[PDB]
Formats: C-alpha cells, structure tokens, sequence
DNA sequence: GGAGTCCTTCGTCCTAGTACTA
DNA sequence: TAGTACTAGGACGAAGT
C-alpha cells in the first residue's frame, strides 16, 4: 500500500510534463510548495523523464 | 350595547380563542377578535381561515347584543395586561369600540362584524365524552409524525378513526408514523375524519390539563369540541387519507427490549454526531447485545454499548435519529420493545407496557 | 453486488463520437458490496496509445508519460472483465462509458461481446434527473447536497469518485425509502361500446340556407368549394 | 354530397402558445388531402391564426368554422379550473365571441391564464354555439365527481339560457376517465334530452408530433421528459383520423357524429378582410374631404415660407408645388384615405406640439408631396421629384400601404393620446412574438428532453445568427449539422422532431410592434390578448394578417436615435441663454454645410445611422459624397447587388469623371433622361428613376410606371413582354429610338432587381444627415448624445470614446457631483459623464441620487450623500460600483479608504435616516 | 497525552465555554475547542476573535500535558446527554484524540491546537474584586441600552470607568441611556474603557449563582476577570467615547415619582396600542396625576391615567415604551422618580431605591 | 404577395424582512 | 428578551474530461 501513496507522486509530477506542449494552461513553479518532502527525491527526477517525453 | 366582565375571566379564554391566530391573515379582519353577545352568554371569534374558536363566559351584569371585530395579538394582551379583578366595560357605539376599564380607557381600530365570514353551522353523525387527560397523551403522543411543509397535504394533519368500542387515532409524514387506539365504554359507527395540522395544533392548546371532561361531535367534513366552558370548532380537509392497515408491518418475529430511560439517552447523545439533515445512525442486533453507530461527514465517529435484552435473528438496520427521537420523548415510560421483520421493511416500536400505540420509520440503508 | 465507474482518459472529442480517437488509461475499480464500501481495487493502469487533450489537462492535469510503460488493455482485459462479470452497472455518465466499454471489449478481438450483454446497464443521472428533475445532478452539485467533502479533494472524477460516488449513490438509494399508500400513477386506454335513446337537435332551414349562402362565398371568391363539388 | 358527412369540431392552431402545433395552412391541406369541405379550428381562447384559417379555407374550397376553448368559474365549482369550448354560430357570435376573449383579457390573470366569469355568459349570449368542456369541464368535474344535484345546478343554466345551442364534447383518446365521463355524459345525455356530439380533440397532423406537442406544453411548464409531477394530458390518437376512422370509432355512437353534420350547418361567420374598415371619426367641424384640402394648403404654406423666404423665387418654383399638390389630393381622394390621413396629421402635429421627435420611417411617403406639406415627412421632395405613385398606385386597387412608425421614446403618451382621442377599447396595439431562433427551438427541446446544456447549446451556437434560419439551412450552411446527425443516435431523434418544432412561435408577444383604430371598439372586429396585469392589448394578429384583415397598421421602430437627437436639440438649446444661440429646428437645417462635409469626408461616421457597417466606413472614404443625393445613395449601394456588379466603382468613377456621364449608359443613352439621372451622374440607381423614365421617356402614367417596376420586383417573363411592347411604342410615339430604348430597358432590367427606393432610402438617409450635422455643426455638444445611445453596450461605450479621442474632443471622466441623468457639457468644462454612465446601475437608484443632490446642494462627502437619500435607494452594490468606478473622487480622496467607510456610511444612513423616520432624536452632537 | 474528567466540574464550564459560539463562526478552527492539559489540569478555550472563556479544572485521575483542538457545539450537547457523574476515558495521540465515556465510544475530528488562534497575553495594569451578584446588578442594569449593531463601535458593548475609589459604568443608542455604579473599596488608578456586545454576553453567561468573589484584572488594551475557577479574557479596543456628564442632563427642574407596578402595568396595556415599530404615545402629566394616549397607522388608539405625585405644569411627550419596560423589570422597586426638562431635551429618571442606575431616554417631536 | 423584426434559462450566493423557541 | 432560520430577488455562471 505504502507505494501507492508514492507512485501517485509520479502522477502528480507529470503535471510539470505539458509544459512542452503549452497551448492551454500549466503552471511549473507550483508543484515546487505542493509536494512535501517524502517525495521531493522521486519527484525531482520525475519532472526531468516526464518533461522530455511529454513533447515526443 | 353592554357588558361588564372580571379580567380573570376574561384571561383564559382570550389565551384559548387567541390560538388560531398569526400569519399575516390575509383577509384583515381574520387578524381581529369577535365580540358578540348573543342569547345569555358573550362569544368571542377567531378564524384562520379555515378553524374558528369560541369562548362562553358568564355574564352576570346587564348586557345588551351588538358585535365588531378588534386586532387579535394586541387586543388579547391588553386584557391580559389589567390587574386581577379589573373592571373590563365595553360598548359599541356603532364603527367605534370604545373599551374602558375603570379611569383608563381603550378606543380601538374597528371594522364591522359583518366583513368577518361566519362559517357554515353543521350537522352531527357522531358524538361522545372522555377525560380531556386521555386526548392530551391521544395528541402529544402523535403530533411530531405530521408533516410541516408535505407536497401529500392530506399527511399535513390526522386521521381519526373511530371502530367497534375504540377511539383511534394516527398520524404521518410519509416517513414515519404513530397510531393509537384507547377504549371508550360505549359503541361507536365507522367514522373517518382527516384534520389539518392547524386544527391539531389548536385541539392541543385547549387541553389546559383540567379534570373538566371533554365531549365532542363529529360532523362528515366538520368538527365540534367541548372542554369544561369552551367550544372549538373547524372544517376538515376533504379527503385521501389511505388506510393505516396497509402500511402495518407483517408479523415482526423478532424482539428487542432495553431500559426506556436508557435507551433514550444514548440516542439523544449519538444524534449529536450525525449528518444534519438525516441523522444516519447504525443498528447491529445480535444474541444479547446492539451495536449502535452513527458517522458524518466530519469523519466523526459515535457509537455507544448497551442494555440489550434480545431474542431473535442478527440483522443490520439504520434510520434517522430525530424522527425516533420524537416517539422516545413521547414515550416517558417504564420500557420500549422493539418488533422486527428484516432489515428492508417498515419497524414497529412500542413502549413495553402499552400496545395501545405503535410507532414506525422506515429504515434508510447506510 | 453492484459496480459503478466514472473514468478519466486522455481527454474528449466534444463533437459526435466523443469517444474517436481515444483509449482508457484509469482503473481504480469499485467493490461495493450490500451497499457497503470494501474499497477492493484492483490498482494497476493502462497504455494511453496517444498525447494528453487540452482540455482534459485543464480538468485533471495529467501527462503521457507516467501511464505509457504501464501494461495495456489487452493485458488486463480478461482480468478486468472477470472483477466486473455478473453485475449491476449503475453510472454517471453512460454515454461515454457504455461507448467505452463494449467498445474496447470488440477492441481486443477475441470477440468478447459488448457489456451490456453479461451486465445490467443503468445510468445514474437518469435516476438523479427523477429525483431531482430540473436541478443540477452533478457529482459535485449532490455532493454539496449530501455534504460529502470534494473541497479536501481537488481531483474531477475517479481515484476520489470512486468512493464518493458510492456515498451519493447510497444516499440516492438510501434518502429514504416510502410508506406503501394506495397511490394511481396516470400515464387506461378503454372504450364504452353503448347504444341508448337520446335526442338529436337538427339546424332550421333558414340555418341551411345561411350555411347553403355561406358555401357561395366560399365557391365564388375562392375559385372552388369542396362541399359543393 | 357525394361523400362528405364530418368534420372535426375541436381543433387547435399553435397559435394559442400554451396547446397546438406547427402551422394552421398545413392543418388545412391535410383536412383537405382527407376530402374534408368544412373545418372548426378552435384555438384556445384565441382565434390568432383565424386571417390565416379563412385564407386556407377560402383558398382550398374549404368552409372555415368558427370556435375556440376557454378557462372557466361558475361559482358552483369555484376556481376549479375547467374548460368550455364555444363556437360561433353567425355574426352575433363571432362579435360575442370576440368581445368574450377581450374581457377575459381586460380583467387580468396569472400563468393559469386568462378567466372569465360564468356569468359573462349574460351579455355574450345571443348567437353562440356551446360544449359540455369534454371531459375537463366544469360539467366534467361535477361528473366525474358525481354529486347530481351539483351536476343539475350547473347544465339547467346552459338548458335555459343556450337552448338548442349546446352539444356535448366527447372525447375516447385512451386517456384517464375517458370512460367514466363519457359513460356518465350518455346517462346524462339520455336523462336532460341534450345533443351529443363527437371529436377527437385533435392537436397535430401525424401521430409521431405526439412528442413535439409534448415537449410544446412543457416548455411552456418548464418541466423534464422524465418528470413524474409534469402534466402529461394528452395522447397521440389526438390527431386528424379519416372519415372512416371517424365513422367506425363512433359506430357505437350515431349521434355524435350525426351532430358535426348539424353544427358545420349552423357556423358560418363573416368578417370583411383586405378593403378597409373605417376608422376615422371627423377631425374639425368639417366634412372629411374638406378638412384634408384645407390643412393640405396650412401645411402647405408652413413649408412654403420655410424654403422660400425670398418671394421672388417662391413665385417661380410654386407652380410645381400646387400641380403635385392637386395630382396627390385627387388620387387621395379619389381611392378612399382621407380619414387615415387626417388622424396621422393631427397625430403627427400633436406629438410634435408636445416633446415627440418624429419617429424615423415614413416608409417610401415622401414620394407623397401631401405627406411632405402636412409635415407628415422631413425634407422637400419636389427638389428632388419624390414619387407618390409608388405610395399609392391607382390602376392597383389594394393595399395602400402607409408605411409609418413612430418613437420608442414617447410610446407611451402616444398610446395615449390616442386612447384620448378615440377610446381605449376602440385601439390597441399587436402581437409581437418572439421570433422563436433555431437557437431557441434547439434550446429548448434539449434540456426538456433532459440534454446537458452543453450537449444541446454546442449543436445551437454553430447555427448563423439569420432570423430566418431553419433545420434545412442549417444542414446546408453548417457542414457541422450532417456530421452530429450521423454522430448522435439522439441527436437524429431530435432533429426529426426538431423539424416539426422549427420556427413554431415560443410564446406571447411581450409588448406590442404597432397600434390600430377602429369606428367603434376595436373588439367589435379583432380580438385581444393583454400583459401580465392583463393591460397593454395586443391585437391577436400580427403585421401581416392584422392589415389583410382590412385594419390600420403603423409599425415600431424605437430608434434610439431620435432620443438622441431630442436630448441633445434640448441640451443645445439650453446652450441658447448661455450664449445667445437662437431655438433650433432640425427641419430648419441649413443643407449646404461644408464644416458638415469636411468632417464626413474625414471618415468620422461613426453612430451616424446606417453607417454603421465597416465596409460602409470604408465605401465613405472611396465614395467622397459631395452633394445630398450620392448621401441617400449610400444605403441603397452597401448591398450585395450593388458590390456584385462593379456598381461602386462605376459610380465612384463616373462621379468625379473618370468615366463619362451617360443618360444612362455609354453605347444606350439619351438626354432627355437627364432630369431623372442628372443627380446620379448617369447611374441608374432608383426605383424612382424606373417609374420617371417610363412616364417622361415613353408617356407612361404613373401607376402603369408602378407596375412595370412591381413586375421588376417579381421579375415574372409574362409581366415585362407585355410593358416591353407598350414600352417601346411608348417610346416611339414621343419620336425615341426603338433599339435605343429597349437595350436601356434591359439595363432598366439589370437595375430594377436592385433598385431602391429613394423615397425609403431618403427618408433614413434624412437622419443620417441629421445624426452628420449635428455633429460636425456641434458634434462635440451632440457626443453626449451618442454615448446616451449606447448605455447598455459597453463595447460601443468605448469605441465612442475613441471617437471622440480622435476628433480631438476631450472626454473627462465623471464627478457625482456635477453630474446629470445622462450626459452634460458646462460651458468650460468641455464634457462630463451622464450619471447613468455609471456601468450596471438601474432608473430608480439614479434619480434618487439626484433628487438627493437637487435638495441638498453637492454632497459634501461620502457621508452627506448617504444621509440626504433614503435605503431603499442606495443599495452596497450601487455604491460599490461607485468606489470602483471612482466617481467620488474629487470628494472622497483615497482609493482604499472609501470602500472601509463604505459598510460605515451605509450604517450611518440606517441608523441616522430610520431614526428620524421613527421620529425619535438621539444626543451625539458635534460629529 | 492523556486526561480524566468528573463530568459535574466540568459540565458548567463546558455551558459556560459553549453559548458564545455562532451558530457559523468566521473560521472553521474557531468552532473546536482549546484543550491543553498544562500542569495539572486543563484549559478550555472558545473564541470569537474579541473575546475568550477558560476554565480550570483540577485532574483527580492519571493524565500527561499536551495540545489539541476538537468541535466545540457538538462536544457540549453530547455532555449534556451524558449520565450522572461520569467517568471519562481521552487520549492524544499523534493526530487523534480518542474519546470514550464509560463503555461510549467516539472518533473524532482533530486539528492541531496550533491551528486554533492562540490569544494574546499582556501584562495587568489594574486589579480588582467584586462580588458576583453585584455585578449582576450592574450588568443587567445597564445591558439591554447596548445597541445591536452600531458601527459608532464605541457605542456596542458596556462603558467601565474608573476613578477615585469608584467604578462606575454606562449604556445607551442615543435614544436610552442607563448608567449602574458601586463601589470598590480600594484607590485605583484611572482605566476606562468598553467591552463588545458579544464579551459582555459572555461575561454574563459566566455570573453563575454563588457568592463567591469575583475578580477583574484590566490592562493597557485587553482585559481578564477571575471567578474563581471560572476565567475570562477579551481584548478591548481604543474606544474614543463621550464624556456622560456632557451627556447628563444638569439639572431639569420639574420633579415627578410614580408607583413601578401600577406604572409598569399600565405602560404594559398602553403600550400595545403604540405602533410596534416607533413605540409612539403621548404622556400628559398634571398635579398628582399622569394621562397616557396613543394612536398608531392601524388607528387604534389608547388612554391610561394614574396615581403619579408630580408638582408643576403640563407636560408633553413620547417614547419607546420597550426601553421603559425594560429599566422596570430591571427597577427592584415601589418608587421611581423623573426629574423632567422639555420635549426637545433630556427627562433624567431615578429609582426612589436605587440611586445608582438613573435614566435619560430622547422622545418624540409630535 | 414582397419584405423586415424580437427577446432569452435556471439554480445558488448574499443581504434584508418578518416568526419561533430557550 | 435575543438570535438565527427561511424566503425573495437579482447577479453570475453551467452537469464531465
């Protein structure tokens, strides 16, 4: 159970993924203060897979 | 016109015949209080639109007839306002009244009599006596179950029925219900009459709680009650009060008793934690035991562990608190049992030393 | 037993087949049992096979991305299948579902038949709109009617309705059930057959005769009269 | 005769707009396609579509019988709501029956609709035919209630006062009670020796319009498919079965059928329509002719001593004026208007003695020199040869039509006035329905069948804005259309309803679109329906039908800017004592201003009427307009024609020459055209240049130049090879070349499909001219006026504002203070905002505000305005815009401030005025 | 965490801590209640933003201190429900606090005390004791003439004064005014200042019946009362208000008593015939004697006359009958004195016992 | 017989007017 | 003897992704 609170993190990052397809509204900077620490780790790589792939 | 009256005997029946006033009557006159002398006695009137209240009090002084209609509310409490034994004088000069009592004196707003409707004198099908005392528990005990505010109007009010040697009564709102039934010694015809909320209020203000015994009659569409000095009177609502027997549950095998006291307060205290509006509250009976809980939607958890006589099969059942909660402070008895189906019919609820009522909600499954 | 689902994609056609072009990404798959919440979900998801609609970003926010490598809805098809066989769908929304649902079951082409074949098909809203007729029947305007907490919950639709949704239709099915009245519904469909003495009452012959001059009129400025040909 | 034996006897139009459906034309045709000689058409309370009813019935040979269905109270039932069908016998009838829809009307109602009382069955008694009400009549209910002696109280009044004239209603539709009436109305009907008759209560043609006649009744309600509370009172066996049908459902009932046989005999109405009923009292002491001929020459001498203030040349030019004078009066006369005349004059003279600015239209009446004298039109169209043979045509003896309307602005005190004049109940006013858009149809059917507001609003926003749009167009115009039918299971059940549904009107005209008079009360020939309060009649015909009916129409047309130019001559004449400017009248312009055509050939034309239109702004700046008449041209060339066919450039280039005059054209010309064309620089442009040049060119008369023109319109093969043989004889007889004329015929030809009246062109064109000098005479003055115009619109508001930018005008922005209704300019202060420039607020609040600051000198702060005005009048939300707005401030200085003190100063007001309303002093003292 | 309460110490304190609360208060957080068990026993806490009621409780059972916010109005009602002396089992945990009551069982809802707005504390300037019962005096004295909403701030709440050895107090809308004052017995410092509406509510609620001493402590801009185990805590605000003695009027030189009941009763009678909405009537005063008369819109109109020792003059003048109703049920008393001026100015009234609480009330301009 | 014309829907949120219960 | 709940009426936005 507890992978399913930390894998709905990967969701939640892939909102920073549309970014490289802005033609309506995603906002980058706001994920920054929504995500607390116990998953600041999985998160930051997760923007960095999501944001390159989002576009392809 | 004459007459002279004593503000102590002015004072209750002004309380009594004040009762079927309020609501911005639309009709002003509605809004005021009849004096008429008439015959050997005073009659005053009040109407609201579909009831009238009429008041006999001694007059002992002389006195002539003539008659008008004065401001409701306000007129009743100046009369209540006057010190005991006051001189109460008035006379009609015509469009004035003119009130006195003593030096002070009272010249009112006046509209004629004649702009009140006098309501239609009726004719008797059935008519009986018993102590006011039983008609107070009759009422009280199934007051809460009508409705407020009912799209089914004929369930804004109750049904009374009168068979064999029993006068019954029974009321609802379309969720839940108490009938009763009390002997009274002598023969009754079938008879059915349907009274509107307004009227049952008004029949409930008139039970002072004197030992004075009540004697009414019972016209088809009409009614008339009398209670030691005083004489109520009302048309019905016309008509489709099903038969309560349909709605009756079918043989509950199974049976629930725990302490009335008892079970009244943990009720009370569970209901404080349930949804607003529906009172969801949690019903697990096993050998022995209940297991009562409620949740809302503040994540709030109640339950509470009880004395649970019970002999029968385990079932799980719930349904608003404050509708259950009406019959628990009507029943201020020694015991409730409960008699059960299933958990998808009607129940019935009783108060362990009388079956002379039952009490029914359906359940909701939350 | 009785399953339900509310399901976010990758987003909409708004026009006609709002289903064309789009496959279902979402399971959070909804036991409830004798109208009470086990919560037994299967939770797994699927393969998108395309981008994410504006739209449906705007709504949710979801990217691609994290759903692609996730198995597809051939994979979990029969697994899938066989946690919904045997039941009672009631739905919000079922246009979209009912699309959905048969539609993928013909997509895998094993033939497996459409759902509503093996399941009961029920929409929610048409059962909402009898109770509330002419009021919002929005999950989110009952759940303010029902007092269920979505304002804790920013989430539109499934990992959140799932369980919610079960609370408004419990409250749907379980506001509170009817004291069985003698009652009539209206909308039966009879003819009398009856023959009897009564008086018929004829025109005069002046009467004739107005009627007889006012067909002239008609005839005369209108070219013909159906009466008089 | 040789077949038919029926017609049905309960049968509704859509009219009605609570029951009925489609149209009443096709009701016919299918009445006639079933071989049908008479039908009753018997709209609810209404006969609205009976113009159309006796169009259809005399058209096709079909008996139009007369009745309608009504809300009863006999006092027995009380207001238990029932029906009562009610047909007409003869002429009696028809004005009983008439007179009994106009009192239900007069007497008011609420949404269970108009009532009559019973007992109105006293005077509306002789010459009618009447129903038991069917199955829901107050013979009905006390049927199906079954009290006898309540049943025998209620029919003895129908037996005494209708005998031989009531007939029971019967109706088996497979509906609730059907039966139990019917089975109790034949006990009855053999007990009281009453007449039995049979329908089928029909609403609709075909059994599927069942579900479009539905959803009509629940639009109305504003109920879902699905609801269990919706009334669903009728079954689809309601529509027009055959003889046959007819005869074998009733095969059990001999009599019911046998009596529409004996009520077709009885109903046969007359009322007159297409020739007039005459509503004209005499005006003066004077017989009709005389009055008209003699306030002709007053009128005429006004005008005179206007135009030609120097005598000598009034000498000259009079003779013209007096020849078309005598020509228009006889041709008046002559055909049979002088009363309509007389009414409008006075009319038209009164409302310009009081504060009525003339309402735009004159339709084409300024080719009446009549019109023009009696000051019924603005400017001179003997300068111009305006034609009157287009106005009025002899050699056609119909439609004369009059072609006027009058201002929104002062509506109200006309109705009135004329009310005044006649009698309330001999006038009233028309039907305007909402023309139900496809917009609204679609609408309306989606969410009643229980479609998101999405679903359905995205199917009616793709359609055109065109009122006339229909499902057909909207399949061929919107490529979207096709696609959601074949997409949408649905949305294909929808539409084939939707069909049906299309273009049915939506519901009660909400305030009129024109007025009529008649000799005696209005209700003696046309029925009424009224508002809510059951005031403001409405004649139960519209546009169309109420003037083919015979009866006098004069059409709305609210132009705001007639307000306008009201407003503003006031508030420049109030610039008259502040500096000696004299009064002044907008006939009394001066039409040879250049500040005037500078400023129009600067493109700054914007709010001026009709130039509106981008294009049209762009069509200015190519056109260079330099006299009046290329100023009237223009609405008649920012066209689809004119466009299309190279018309612009052609006269844009022939008018400065660029190319060579020609009378008309460069091959096919002749200068005795030249009169006629000379204005338009050889450019065939008017309806007017067709008739001139048949009557000059080929000695025409004027109406035989009305009908070649009227031919033009059709542009029928027969019509034109018949004048076009008179034609070039014509022109032949006056010594003109045969293939010369003919070939300027076929560019007549070319033209008259598009060509315009000048007359009606003129007419508006007029008020352009009036909106263009105004403006450039003192258009900064007039701007407060145009922005007044346009309050509502916020986009126009500020696309005013770069108007006045551009034309140097400084625009302030507002002070509460100084600030009036609408819009002022102090002397100095170039320009101030009108109060009602303030953004949402309503009338009632604005004129409490000033009230305040009339008694009060300007309030001195945020507080002293709160104080002096009442709470009823301002309202947090008034005086919220009021901070955003920053009206305040000169007075109330900080931005943030004001909105803190705000629930403060709304206190204040509560607690200072209530109190002092109360009566009760308080003891604060010194602030 | 943990705690054990006896309900009876605790049931006063929870009505006490529980009437404030709005039916919606403006922040969630404000609808649960401060609990902290610090020392040896524990604070509970519910505010308004202006004001703060604790009570302190002595833990006779095992506890260990700690924090938490959990839902007052609810809490209360369910011990209202609860039985005779009982005993309560509660625990912090984490993020929930468990609540049982003997074998009840409760799940809660639970905010961090933290989120709760922790009030201010300031440092006392002025202290002081009175007995409760005085208090009462002085607070339903003077309450009723607090306006309901004036946004002159400094008019809704209850004017304190201090100088000398005397504190001494005032309420009033413009229309009433009343004043009540005794002693302190100790020299003071000067603070004055006024307390809201809704702390002066409170501050009522808390004067429960005892004689035990009842403390005050004020400082520069808030202040404290101790009853006891009962504790009080409101801010006060700035508090511009008029100098009373501009607001006294001097000396009005007519004077006038009447018997209070005789006058009460009439006032009663009279007064129902006043329009409801302005109170209006018009009071004739001669020689030993008082003649009342109204009329209204309705046209009702109203005549009482009395005993009343007056020496002087007519006089005329009219009022709100409520406000006067009101200083009678507060007037403990057989003789009342007005000392009257005019129409257009102040009538200063005083109790022929009181000599503490006089009255100046505004009339009519007829 | 040709051509030109009118307004909009429903539910929920905020504040004020008149009723009811502890 | 005081405080809040319901209805009225306009203002602003709309079932799900």
């Amino acid at each position: 159970q507890t992978e399913m609170d930390k894998v709905n993190v990967d969701l939640a990052a892939a909102g920073v993924a549309f970014k490289e397809r802005y033609n309506m509204p995603v906002i980058a900077e706001a994920v920054e203060r929504e995500q607390p620490e116990h998953l600041r780790s999985w998160f930051r790589e997760r923007l960095i897979a999501h944001r390159l792939a989002s576009v392809n | 016109m004459k007459f002279t009256v004593e503000r102590e005997h002015l004072l209750k029946p002004l309380q009594q015949v004040s009762g079927p006033l309020g609501g911005r009557p639309t009709l002003p006159i509605l809004g005021n209080l009849l004096l008429q002398v008439a015959d050997g006695t005073l009659s005053l009137t009040g109407t609201d639109l579909e009831m009238e209240m009429v008041a006999r009090v001694a007059l002992v002084q002389p006195h002539e007839p003539g008659a008008t209609t004065v401001p409701a509310r306000k007129f009743f409490d100046i009369c209540r306002g006057l010190p005991e034994g006051a001189e109460i004088a008035v006379q009609l000069e015509g469009e004035r009244m003119l009130v006195r009592s003593g030096r002070s004196r009272f010249s009112l707003s006046t509209l004629p009599a004649a702009d009140f409707p006098n309501l239609d004198d009726w004719q008797s099908e059935v008519e009986f006596t018993l102590p006011q005392a039983t008609m107070k528990r009759l009422i009280e005990a199934t007051q809460f179950s009508m409705a407020h505010q009912d799209v089914r109007y004929y369930l804004n009010g109750m049904l009374f029925e009168t068979e064999g040697e029993e006068l019954r009564t029974v009321a609802t709102d379309g969720h839940r219900l108490a009938v009763c039934s009390m002997p009274i010694g002598q023969s009754l015809p079938s008879h059915s009459v349907i009274v509107p909320r307004k009227g049952v209020i008004e029949l409930m203000r008139m039970l002072d709680g004197g030992d004075n015994p009540l004697r009414v009659q019972i016209g088809s569409n009409n009614i008339r009650a009398h209670v030691g000095d005083f004489i109520f009177t009302s048309k019905l609502v016309d008509g489709r009060f099903p038969d309560y027997r349909r709605v009756l549950p079918k043989n509950p095998d199974k049976h629930l008793e725990a302490g009335c006291d008892l079970l009244k307060q943990a009720f009370a205290r569970a209901a404080i934690l349930s949804n607003e509006k529906f009172r969801g509250v949690r019903l697990y009976v096993s050998e022995n035991q209940l297991k009562i809980t409620a949740n809302n939607p503040e994540q709030e958890e109640a339950e509470e562990i009880l004395d649970v006589t019970y002999s029968g099969a385990e079932m799980e059942i719930g349904f608003n608190v404050s509708y259950v909660l009406d019959v628990l402070n009507a029943l201020k008895c020694e015991n409730v049992r409960m008699m059960l189906t299933d958990s998808v019919s009607s129940v019935q609820i009783e108060d362990a030393a009388s079956q002379s009522a039952a009490y029914v909600v359906m359940p909701m499954r939350l | 037993r009785q399953i339900v689902l509310d399901t976010e994609t990758t987003g909409m056609n708004q026009i006609g087949a709002h289903y064309e072009g789009h496959k279902i990404i979402e399971i959070g798959a909804v036991e409830v049992v004798n109208r009470r919440l086990t919560g037994n979900n299967f939770h797994v998801y699927l393969k998108p096979d395309r981008l994410v609609d504006p739209e449906a970003f705007g709504v949710h926010g979801i990217a691609d991305e994290f759903l692609l490598d996730k198995p597809t809805f051939a994979e979990v098809a029969d697994e899938f299948m066989d946690y919904i066989r045997g039941a009672e769908l009631v739905i919000h929304n079922a246009a979209f579902d009912i699309g959905f649902m048969d539609y993928e079951f013909s997509l895998l082409k094993r033939d497996i038949p459409k759902t509503n074949t093996f399941c009961k098909v029920t929409d929610s809203l048409a059962v909402a709109r009898k109770m509330f007729p002419g009021k919002r029947n929005s999950l989110d305007a009952l759940c303010a009617r029902y007092e269920i907490d979505n304002s804790k919950r920013t989430l539109h639709g499934a990992l959140l309705d799932a369980q919610i949704l079960a609370e408004v239709y419990l409250a749907m099915t379980g506001g509170q059930l009817s004291l069985p009245l003698a009652m009539e519904g209206e909308t039966i469909q009879r003819i009398v057959r009856q023959a009897s003495k009564l008086r018929v009452v004829f025109a005069t012959d002046e009467e004739i005769a107005a009627h007889e001059a006012r067909l002239d009129l008609v005839q005369k400025k209108g070219g013909s009269c159906l009466w008089r040909a | 005769m040789s077949e038919p034996r029926f017609v049905h006897l309960r049968v509704h139009s859509d009219y009605s707009m609570i029951d009925g459906l489609a149209k009443t034309a096709p009701l016919v045709k299918k009445a006639a396609a079933l071989g049908m000689p008479a039908l009753a058409i018997t709209d609810f309370t209404n006969l609205c579509g009976l113009v159309k009813f006796y169009g259809a019935g005399h058209g096709a040979g079909i008996k139009p019988i007369v009745g309608a269905d009504f809300n009863v109270q006999c006092d027995l039932l009380g207001d238990e709501l029932t029906h009562l069908t009610v047909l007409a016998a003869n002429n009696t009838g028809y004005q009983n029956l008439t007179l009994l829809i106009s009192k239900a009307y007069q007497r008011g109602y609420g949404a269970a609709g108009p009532i009559i009382d019973r007992d109105w069955l006293i005077e509306l008694n002789e010459g009618l035919i009447l129903l038991s009400g069917g199955r829901m009549g107050d013979v009905g209910r006390s049927l199906l209630r079954g009290n006898s002696a309540l049943v025998d109280e209620c029919v003895a009044f129908y037996e005494e006062h209708f005998p031989d004239r009531y007939f029971l209603e019967l109706i088996r539709t497979g509906r609730p009670d059907e039966e139990s009436y019917l089975h109790a109305a034949v006990e009855l009907a053999e007990a009281r020796g009453l007449p039995v008759v049979a329908t089928n209560d029909v609403r609709f043609i075909d059994s599927s319009d069942f579900d479009a006649h539905e959803i009509r009744v629940a639009i109305h309600d504003g109920f879902t498919l699905d609801d269990p509370k919706r009334p669903r009172n009728y079954s689809p066996q309601q529509y027009m079965r055959s003889e046959e049908e007819m005869c074998e459902l009733f095969a059990d009932i001999p009599e019911a059928l046998a009596n529409t046989v004996e009520i077709a005999k009885r109903c046969n109405v007359t009322v007159r329509l297409g020739e007039y009923f005459l509503p004209q009292f005499p005006t003066g002491d004077m017989s009709t002719e005389d009055y008209l001929v003699k306030r002709a020459k007053e009128g005429l001498e006004e005008r005179l001593a206007f135009l030609f203030p120097d005598e000598e040349e009034r000498l000259k030019r009079r003779p013209e004026y007096d020849e078309r004078l005598e020509t228009e009066l006889q041709v008046i006369n002559q055909m049979g208007f002088p009363g309509y005349f007389l009414i409008v004059m006075e009319f038209i003279q009164w409302s310009k003695d009081n504060g009525v600015p003339v309402g735009p239209g004159r339709g084409s009446g300024a080719g009446s020199l009549v019109a023009y004298a009696l000051k019924i039109t603005d400017l001179d169209p003997l300068e111009f040869d305006l034609l009157f043979e287009r106005f009025l045509n002899p050699e056609r003896v119909s439609m004369p039509d009059f072609d006027v309307d009058f201002c929104m602005e002062k509506r109200d005190q006309v109705i009135e006035h004329v009310a005044d004049m006649y009698g309330r109940d001999a006038v009233s006013q028309i039907i305007t329905f909402g023309t139900m858009a496809a917009k609204a149809v679609i609408r309306d059917v989606g969410r009643v069948l229980g479609h998101p507001y999405g679903f359905v609003d995205r199917i009616s926003k793709l359609i055109p804005p065109d009122p006339g749009m229909t499902l057909a167009k909207a399949f061929e115009a919107e490529p979207q259309l096709p696609e959601i039918y074949e997409a949408d299971e649905e949305v294909k059940a929808l539409i084939d309803m939707a069909r049906k549904l299309e273009g049915v009107t939506r519901n009660a005209g909400k305030h009129a679109g024109g007025v009529v008079i008649a000799p005696t009360k209005i209700t003696d020939f046309a029925p009424l329906y009224c508002d809510e309060e059951g005031k403001h009649p409405v004649t139960q015909f519209d546009k169309s039908d109420v003037e083919y009916a015979g009866l006098v129409k004069f059409d709305f047309l609210g132009l705001r800017t007639l307000t306008i130019i009201n407003w503003a001559l006031e508030m420049i004449n109030k610039r008259r004592a502040k500096n000696g400017e004299p009064p002044l009248d907008i006939a009394a312009i001066p039409l040879d201003d250049k500040k005037s055509f500078d400023m129009l050939q600067r493109s700054e034309t914007t709010a001026v009427f009709q130039l509106e239109s981008r294009g049209m702004k762009d069509l200015i700046k190519r056109l260079q307009p330099d006299c009046f008449e290329d100023m009237i041209a223009l609405v008649a060339l920012f066209r689809p024609g004119p466009l299309q066919s190279g018309m612009v450039d052609n006269f844009i280039d022939r008018k400065h020459g660029r190319e060579e005059i020609s009378y008309p054209d460069v091959q096919w010309q002749h200068e005795s055209l030249k009169p006629v064309l000379e204005p338009t620089y050889g450019i065939i442009l008017y309806q007017e240049q067709v008739m001139q040049i048949a009557q000059v060119l080929s000695g025409y008369t004027l109406g035989g130049a009305d009908m070649l023109r009227r031919a033009m319109g059709k542009k029928k093969p027969e019509e034109m090879a018949k004048q076009r043989s008179v034609f070039a004889e014509g022109a032949e007889k006056n010594g003109i070349n045969a293939e010369l004329a003919m070939k300027i015929f076929d560019l007549v030809e070319k033209f008259a499909g598009y060509g315009f009246n000048k007359s009606h062109s003129a007419a508006y064109a007029l008020v352009s001219y009036q909106t263009l000098w105004l403006k450039a005479h003192y258009p900064a003055e007039f701007m407060a006026a145009v922005m007044t115009a346009d309050m509502d619109n916020t986009e126009k508001v500020v696309g005013l504002v770069d108007e006045c930018w551009r034309m140097g005008l400084k625009i302030l922005p507002p002070d509460i203070n100084s600030g009036l209704y609408h819009f002022h300019v102090n002397d100095d202060g170039e320009i101030v905002y009108g109060i009602g420039a303030i953004k949402g607020v309503g009338e009632g609040p604005i004129e409490a505000i000033i009230e305040a600051r009339n008694k009060g000198g300007y309030f001195r702060e945020l507080f002293d305005l709160c104080a002096r005005t009442d709470t009823k009048k301002l309202n947090r939300r008034v005086l919220e815009k009021l901070i955003m707005s920053g009206a305040f401030d000169r007075l109330g200085p900080h931005r943030a401030a004001l909105m803190n003190s705000l629930g403060d100063a709304l206190k204040a007001a509560d607690q200072h005025a209530k109190a002092e309303a109360i009566g009760q002093l308080d003891l604060f003292g010194v602030l």
